[PDB]
């Protein structure tokens, strides 16, 4: 139940109003970002946005996308700084109405390189194309440190795998998740590494409709089926142990009947203890005969 | 069970890791080089050091089983590979020589590096030295500012790249170069939060399982009272007995 109750109607309960990622990160910037964006852009060079809106889900295709979404959310906030005194003043300004959040600060400049030559081109779409971005260089300045387009993204057991077992030559990595709920990153010769995503409605992903858990139908129905079979086998085992209990209760009844019959028989015993005996004539007659 | 238990119960996957360690321990098997999570052996003097060590290595890397020598990598977790979900860490070679072994070029006396306040298992120590490089991470408990970071941001004579990762207080500064940019360092600042992992304290003292202990001893008192009721019932049974022998 807890596997799904966190999003049972909350995704439906948006009050028919746009739920901006500004407060989806946590409750308290939405009242202060409108007034603090100018302050961020004032000192030093103008501050780049937290990249929450710059990178967003496109066409609602997040099954393959979440693996790279987690990697880019590992370092998503990018604010530009050049003066440590200005950095401390920026920290003080950020602590205006309370943040209660961890905001990475990134002043890495734009990078200029081509990123299509490295990949292999195939029918299955590239994972990055699933995401939506404004400027390629914004993501590329993080791609250089850890290339994300090169890796081969597949399911747990399919083709075009074990490249790391095959070792990379003129390529770098072929890691990928194994499961949609929690996919261990593919590693041939290395231990797989899990990745955990976050689910939120920051865009109008309900533009077509706002019905209750259309995407969650399969998960909840499979969970109900699992509960059904688990409770059925549990009912079978409790039924058989209860039948055994009924049998032992029946033989308890048999033992109680036996002991009560023994009680009747001892009542008979002292009935026949208290009876007259007529052997006096027999003994006297035997003496007379002798 | 001074061994860390309740902290590991906070995550279902980490509970699977607990179970894996459990049937590793139950069967003695052949343990050439035993494996234990670094979250377990690492003891931090305070929660601040716990946050430092939880940030120095990755959270997923924290929930991994160390391997000191790459020669034996799969030879340990052969059967439980598919039984439950686990994680491991690979080690090849690193330096344990700490900086500032002497008077050197400075007379500040501003504390030391990350290698001073860590104590634990040999495999865990080597794992954290290999993965986090505690020797190259300096921590000063007083008078540390990003201004000193920028006065050092100029290529030190030790190397053009300044450092790789610095942690201090509630801040983490990473030193990086622009490969296709202007070849100018762009340090990255990340706020950190207090973490209960790697901490010397026994689980979380604030709430722990104490209320469960209180309800458990309340149920214990109730069971004792029920036992007294059963004893009185037994006394009544003995009285019915002596009644039976009087009738006999």
């Amino acid at each position: 139940s807890r596997s799904i109750q966190n999003k049972k109607v909350e995704l439906q309960n948006i009050a028919k109003g746009n739920d901006t990622f500004l407060m989806n990160f946590d409750r308290n910037m939405d009242r202060l970002l409108r007034t603090i964006e100018q302050r961020k852009n004032e000192f030093e060079t103008p501050a780049i946005g937290p990249l929450g809106s710059l990178v967003t889900i496109r066409k609602g295709f997040e099954k393959w996308t979440r693996s790279i979404q987690r990697a880019i959310s590992s370092s998503l906030n990018a604010f530009v700084v050049s003066n440590p005194k200005d950095n401390r003043l920026f920290r003080d300004i950020m602590r205006s109405c309370g943040i209660r959040s961890n905001i990475p600060i990134v002043t890495y400049c734009l990078s200029q390189f081509d990123y299509s030559k490295g990949r292999a081109h195939g029918n299955y779409p590239t994972i990055v194309d699933a995401l939506e971005f404004s400027k390629p260089e914004i993501e590329c300045l993080f791609v250089d440190l850890s290339r994300i387009e090169r890796i081969v993204l597949i399911e747990d057991k399919n083709e075009a795998r074990n490249f790391l077992q095959r070792n990379p030559v003129n390529v770098n990595m072929a890691l990928s998740l194994r499961d949609r709920r929690s996919g261990f990153q593919l590693s041939g010769g290395y231990r797989l590494d899990t990745v955990t995503y976050q689910d939120k409605i920051r865009l109008k992903v309900n533009s077509s409709s706002d019905n209750g858990t259309q995407y969650l139908k399969d998960l909840i129905e499979q969970e109900t089926k699992e509960l059904q079979n688990i409770r059925d086998r549990y009912e079978e085992k409790l039924s058989e142990v209860r039948s055994r209990l009924k049998e032992i209760d029946g033989r308890l009844k048999s033992t109680k009947n036996e002991m009560r019959k023994t009680n009747f028989r001892m009542t008979e015993l002292k009935m026949n203890v208290g009876k007259v005996v007529d052997t006096g004539i027999l003994n006297s007659k035997i003496n007379e005969r002798k | 069970t001074t061994d860390k238990i309740g902290i590991l119960n906070q995550d279902q996957d980490l509970k699977e890791v607990r179970d894996a360690v459990l049937m590793v321990r139950e069967h003695p098997e052949m343990k050439d080089k035993i494996l234990e999570p670094p979250i377990m052996t690492v003891s931090a003097i305070n929660a601040q050091f716990a946050a430092y060590l939880a940030q120095c290595v990755d959270y997923n890397t924290s929930k991994a089983l160390t391997v000191v020598d790459s020669d034996s990598y799969k030879l340990f977790a052969n059967p439980i590979l598919d039984k439950f979900k686990v994680n491991l860490r690979e080690l090849s070679s690193a330096d344990t020589t700490p900086p500032v072994p002497a008077e050197t070029v400075r007379d500040l006396g501003f504390e030391g590096y990350l290698s001073d306040f860590i104590t634990g298992d040999k495999r865990v120590m080597k794992m954290l030295c290999q993965t986090s490089k505690i020797h190259t991470i300096p921590v000063s408990r007083r008078e540390l500012t990003p201004a000193q970071i920028k006065k050092l941001i100029t290529p030190r004579p030790n190397g053009k790249i300044l450092f790789k990762r610095i942690i201090h207080g509630n801040r983490l500064v990473d030193i990086k170069q622009s490969a296709y940019g202007s070849k100018q360092v762009f340090p990255t600042d990340v706020s950190i939060k207090q973490t209960n992992f790697y901490q010397g304290s026994i689980m979380s003292n604030e709430q722990k399982i104490r209320i469960e202990n209180e309800i458990i001893n309340l149920k214990n008192e109730y069971n004792d009272r029920k036992s007294t009721l059963d004893a009185l019932s037994n006394q009544k049974s003995g009285y019915r007995h002596e009644l039976s022998e009087l009738a006999s």
